[PDB]
């Protein structure tokens, strides 16, 4: 059961054998949190209701 | 010097960002109520998706991408923004921490009862219309009020030179100061207050002080200051006291708040508060404090009115434009500029109601006599393959008359049109072109012998209105007479407990 | 941080176990929720997706708020069952696009940074009501197209128990048609005729929620909130992979 | 699961109908007009009531959406063929914004109208808009192959599209192909439907690519500007001015760029660069150095500045609700038998109609035969209700209920005239010659198709124009 | 968002400022190359709300004017467009726009305004559309002007009988005097009731001399209010007054009415009936009164009906005219098609502008003060 | 015929007594300047 390291790309299988699920390393961990603290973590918008007036 | 331009601009700004003091609103209130009333989404009609309200508002009074018109429509939704709101919502309407309310495509809206009192006789031609954007469209100038609501709901706006700020007053105390000042033209500000002794808020709380709220009812400017009803409760086994706070000024947002007086806390500017919790529920409103074993309830109280919006101060500016110009008004101008407003509604009401009485008067003449000549006018149209030769034939002949003795009976000289020409009508000759098609277009489901019977009685029923009207018109005592009974109604229907104490020195 | 007053709306009851946190839409459910629940054992914290530049983001202010109230700790390695404030945390959100991407990254940012959170099972999805029918002097709520057909034919009806199983012996085989011995005792044994007639003398006002901005807080409170007649499920470790998939395909 | 259920729905709103080519905010936006009554013959209305509805009614979000989607309707450098007449200031090719939604008028097309003939007569289904208090058209019933001939783009991550717009008149005479003979060769279509015909004047470079792009459904062709390159005769010197740029390509970016490739010595020889557009006409002018040729230069813009694109044409859009890839002849066969639903659909509501209209004229003209009878028979009784329970020949034999009753008692004594009655009467001879050239028309199948072939020839005649684009292939 | 020009001498070409939503591609579709220079400018920039002028788009406009910053380093030479027309929508919106445009002027190029190279643009008011006749009047001027144009187009009034039909260059003059007249009427209705002022055109005149005896200004005052009472329509009652004078026993008319319940009186004193305001309407009012009779006609074109009174007349005939036809006003210069706005506010042959005064600018700059002291 | 000084409010005549009009100093006017390019010359209104 292996899923790839959302930050790096590492494949490291799940269980004991990674203490940073579902990470490779804790850096990568912790620069993930980073990015879910800079607002680094986006979803682009769709071509939900905008005004065009409003900001 | 202030210039042409210069004051067109100021006008414009005010006009808009004031309100008239007839119906206290400003033009996007009458807009979206008005909106509303032409979509006909009545108070116990289903309600409806707040997009639609708001897409027709856009397109017909209000053609901007704004939020404007939906917040608009909202703000009249929330029982803390309006004293008796206009809008009868349904769904996630916000909440007074500040949450926004749900996409205008979830929210429904309905107007609410006494919306439909604020627009109650809106098409007897009762107040000026005027063009929209696009001219294809009319919108009430003003609105065929039957309540007060500038005094009621309250108004709150800035503009380029001035603003206004009136608080929201109790309904069933405001109508009693009308009916005190109708019965009492001429009276004192000491005594109308005798019936409204000051503001009253949705959100309810304390006023502290009577002096603030007397100088601006007598002057229209004063300042007086709401004090939130907070309350300290002490724990009897430990001792251990927590305030705890149920109600909150008017227009102060919770949230904001509860942040402030933690900010106070951790500045250290006030001290003595072990926790800071907001167990708001459908309960309703409370804030708990919980004061330190060091620390004194009371004091810790004192200084959260002192250091927070626990207390604040309202002030009152009540200026509402008067005729087509801003002016600052007190107490006893508002209701008298209201009352006008009555007399002139409910004349014009009755001028429309009037016309509308005597067409159908003449209309139904004509139908009577029509019923009495059945077979030559059937014969007649029979031969004459073309319409309007049958209607000439119709009008060229004057025709004759159980229908004649009452059409006698139950006249006086008038139950015709004020439009009317010398020539037309009844020397036992009928004088008769529109009667000529309103008998034309006849449907065949009438010819039946008891129809006519229900269309005297219509008539005699139509004489008793005009009689009623025109006694209506011929004495202002009448009118006056009228307008308590209307009012006295409008207390009866919604009329709400005090939900602000007011308190002395 | 330290003090939560002012975006987050606690519950008096300070023992984790007993108590429950609602992660909710804020420009959805949030004044609702926070009219609607249950002051003793029910803390509710709003959240919002901001828009910047060119979309959709959980907020740093938000994140810190979010950490702050749940307590626990951040990386496997970290997590602390003790210091967690709540065992019960509800994402109550709509399904739309919006709705999905909140609750989604909600779970993702559970599934990174705090995965034992959701292998612990404290997490909770909440389910509300899909279908709102009233004939016009009363209403009920109906939870799944199940229960609404179930509730519809039951209704239908209004002959015997055998028409009953008559009739969903004739459900089944349309849903067969839809999708042998059974089909030919079907055609060996019109019938839409007195069924239509049914349809006709059954269907009232039926409403489908698209959102919880629909509910009055009263609403959202007897249908989705209030401990009894309540619906929610616990997502699995699945669940998240499944909105970390999501979300790395929308990166 | 849910994921897939996401990729169906934004696959749903971000592509194409082919019947129709339209997305759910076009179709809406259109329909709304048509309820509304903006017609092309009736004064304009200002965009911000269209608008409005569309977000009352069908559309509620913003008017970002709703605005834009009617503004783009009306530029001509947007669409081949035009579905909105708008005045006012409707925004430029250089990126100049439309006016206010306040300001700008817009009224349908007349071509729009052809785009929605014989809704009202039961011909597409409709469906539930949010609230569920109005209904809307899932389908339009077109006269023309606007699919093709306003073409699309793809907004859509995954499965995406990008259909270019064509020249009516040659999809209209490649149908009239397709309708004569089934199993058409798709080059046979080829030599109806040169290729793409964009709305701005523009060359296509490559052939081969147009080819493979109708037959597999997918390809890559290049656009390519009509630039032009001049002497001044006397001087012998030489200036470059474009006359026309490829399809959805920015004249003030495409110069700016331009400026930007000067600037930083990629491209070099260009003494002089002016944008010399006007009412006129567009016209672009870059003025030769010495040092260099015209020639040359104009090959490195069309290289590296936007003077000539590579136009991704893939043909994506829903069939039977499905997201399929398509043929020139796939797209033009659902486009035909779409129409033959319309048409059956349609006459099956004028035959239905002409009946029961036949049926009250009958009832009526008999009231008129029995006159007397009745009007003493339905004196007699007080209540109409009672009467109504109390309740010529020759051409009915010749030419051949209580609602009824109802029907003859809510009538007029202006309808008791003499004229009337021939009029009636003529109304049903003529109403029987149609309920006849009807049932006739649902007969055979073949007259339906030749049917369908005038309205075509009609749509080619009124609304058929030239050819905007050239086609050039040199391999 | 930056200018374009052709012609480099700055006095035969000219620079229009236009706001970016409204009159950009407007302007830009519709110029004229040869001697026209336009700048697209946005009057709303993102600030976090929607708000000002652009510091980037300032130095832009700086450079465009072309000749200096201040009065010292003016420079008439170096100016780049000798008129420079501020064509923006004038609601309030664009009319900040203009403004920060004249402050800016006012302050840092006070010469441009002085020597009068700020020209304003001026677009038409009206579009008039009947079937065929499509049209474009500048002002309420030449509206009202039109309106009475066609509604005298081709009609004429048959006075007593049939008699020398009224119309031509008579029938203009009366209706102009009447028009005048009643504008005269318009404005003192914060004076005195309207009805009644008109009531006093229709009845014959009362000279101080008649102010010297009694029982002759209570039968004119009687016959007025009793008029205005069988006249009435809005249910509201007259009745009649008069006071007295001690010195010269002069009597002068009081004018009661009950309009909703507010009876109120309204006199009329000796120096009213000298002033000369009541001298005009007593013209009019002889010319009027003296003359139509009784089975009248008044009749336009194909079509005829009988009237009462000029009243009615006129009012037939505006009724007769606008019914075929509708009008706009135009708000926004985004309601133009480039065509149009070429037409109508561009085309140095048919183009109404205004050229602001240095006292223009300062009023601009008063407005902008209060406006940003908000 | 005197006028205001938009930056100090100071009161300065109009005329060539002052080359700076309608600013009291060029420091004034310059001030000013630097103020319509510091984007603070702004109108706000709302509602
Ligand atoms: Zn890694
Ligand atoms: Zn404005
Ligand atoms: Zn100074």
């Amino acid at each position: 059961i292996t899923v790839n390291c959302p930050t790096c790309g590492k494949t490291v299988v799940w269980g004991e054998i990674s203490p940073f699920r579902p990470f490779c390393s804790k850096r990568c961990q912790l620069i993930d949190l980073g990015e879910w603290a800079a607002e680094e973590k986006r979803i682009p918008s769709s071509g939900s209701d905008d005004w065009s007036e409003e900001p | 010097l202030k210039s042409s331009y210069l004051d067109y601009a100021m006008s414009v700004i005010v006009g808009r960002a004031l309100p008239d003091v007839r119906d206290g609103l400003k033009p996007v209130h009458r807009r979206v109520l008005y909106a509303m009333n032409v979509l006909g989404n009545d108070w116990n009609k289903a309600y409806k998706k707040s997009a639609r309200v708001v897409g027709d508002v856009i397109g017909k009074y209000h053609p901007h991408g704004d939020s404007a018109v939906y917040d608009t429509i909202v703000r009249m939704a929330q029982p803390f923004s309006l004293r008796y709101m206009l809008v009868d919502g349904q769904g996630n309407f916000g909440s007074i921490d500040g949450d926004s309310a749900a996409a205008m495509r979830y929210t429904e809206i309905r107007l609410a009862k006494i919306a439909h009192e604020l627009m109650a006789d809106l098409e007897k031609e009762t107040v000026d219309f005027v063009d929209n954007y696009d001219g294809t469209e009319k919108i009430p100038d003003v609105m065929p009020t039957k309540i007060p609501n500038l005094l009621v709901n309250g108004s709150s706006g800035i503009a380029v030179g001035m603003a206004t700020n009136i608080p929201p007053h109790n309904l069933t105390e405001v109508i009693n100061g009308c009916l005190a000042y109708i019965d009492d033209e001429d009276i004192s500000i000491e005594g109308l207050m005798e019936h409204i002794p000051g503001p009253d808020f949705p959100t309810a709380a304390i006023i502290n002080g009577r002096r603030g709220i007397e100088e601006a009812y007598r002057t229209g400017r004063g300042k007086v200051y709401i004090r939130a009803r907070a309350e300290v409760e002490v724990d009897a086994k430990t001792g251990r006291e927590t305030i705890i706070v149920h109600e909150i000024p008017y227009q102060v947002n919770k949230a904001r708040l509860i942040e402030k007086i933690a900010e106070l806390v951790k500045e250290k500017r006030v001290e003595g508060i072990s926790a800071l919790r907001d167990e708001s529920d459908k309960d309703g409103m409370r804030i708990v404090i919980e004061v330190k074993r060091d620390a004194v309830g009371e004091v810790v109280l004192n200084n959260l009115y002192s250091q927070t919006q626990l207390q604040v101060s309202f002030g009152i500016n009540m200026v509402a434009l008067h005729h087509g110009q801003p002016k600052i008004m007190n107490l006893k101008d508002i209701i008298a500029a209201f009352v006008r407003h009555r007399r002139e509604v409910v004349t014009r009401r009755t001028i429309f109601e009037l016309r509308k009485a005597r067409d159908r008067a003449h209309i139904l003449e004509a139908l009577a006599v029509a019923l009495a000549n059945i077979d030559p006018i059937i014969e007649l149209i029979r031969h004459a393959p073309t319409p309007a030769e049958a209607k000439t034939a119709l009008v060229a002949n004057p025709w004759q008359l159980n229908v004649a003795a009452m059409l006698e009976r139950a006249g006086d000289d008038a139950a015709r049109p004020e439009w009317l020409e010398p020539e037309f009508g009844v020397d036992g000759l009928y004088y008769l072109e529109q009667q000529a098609q309103a008998i034309l277009d006849l449907r065949l489901q009438k010819l039946t012998g008891l129809e006519h019977e229900k269309l005297l009685d219509e008539y005699k029923e139509l004489l008793d209105q005009i009689a009623e009207l025109l006694r209506i018109l011929g004495s202002a005592d009448r009118l006056m007479e009228v307008i308590r009974e209307e009012l006295e109604l409008v207390r009866e229907q919604f009329g709400d407990k005090r939900r602000t104490e007011i308190t002395a020195n | 941080l330290a003090g939560l007053p002012g975006k987050l709306a606690d519950c008096q009851e300070r023992d984790p176990a007993l108590s429950e946190l609602y992660l909710v839409e804020g420009d959805s459910a949030g004044g609702s929720a926070k009219q609607g629940r249950n002051r003793k054992n029910q803390a509710i914290l709003p959240l919002k997706g901001k828009i910047l530049n060119v979309d959709k983001m959980l907020s740093s202010q938000e994140v810190a708020t979010l950490i702050t109230a749940l307590g626990c700790g951040i990386g496997r390695d970290e997590y602390n069952p003790d210091k967690l404030r709540y065992h019960s945390i509800i994402i109550m959100t709509d399904a739309d696009v919006d709705g999905s991407h909140i609750r989604t990254l909600l779970l993702t940012f559970f599934y990174r940074q705090m995965p034992e959170i959701v292998e612990r099972g404290h997490v909770y999805i909440a389910q509300p009501p899909l279908y709102k029918v009233k004939k016009g002097k009363q209403e009920q709520y109906i939870k799944d197209d199940e229960a609404m057909d179930q509730y519809q034919i039951s209704i239908a009806l209004d002959a015997g128990e055998a028409l009953e199983k008559l009739v969903s012996e004739y459900n089944a085989t349309q849903k067969m048609i839809n999708r042998y011995r059974r089909i030919c005792t079907l055609g060996e044994k019109s019938f839409e005729q007195a069924l239509d007639w049914l349809v006709k003398e059954s269907r009232l006002s039926i409403q489908r929620y698209k959102g919880l901005g629909e509910m009055n807080p009263e609403q959202l409170w007897e249908t989705t909130m209030d401990p009894e007649s309540r619906r929610m499920l616990r997502v699995t470790v699945k669940d998240a992979i499944a909105a970390d998939q999501l979300f790395t395909t929308l990166m």
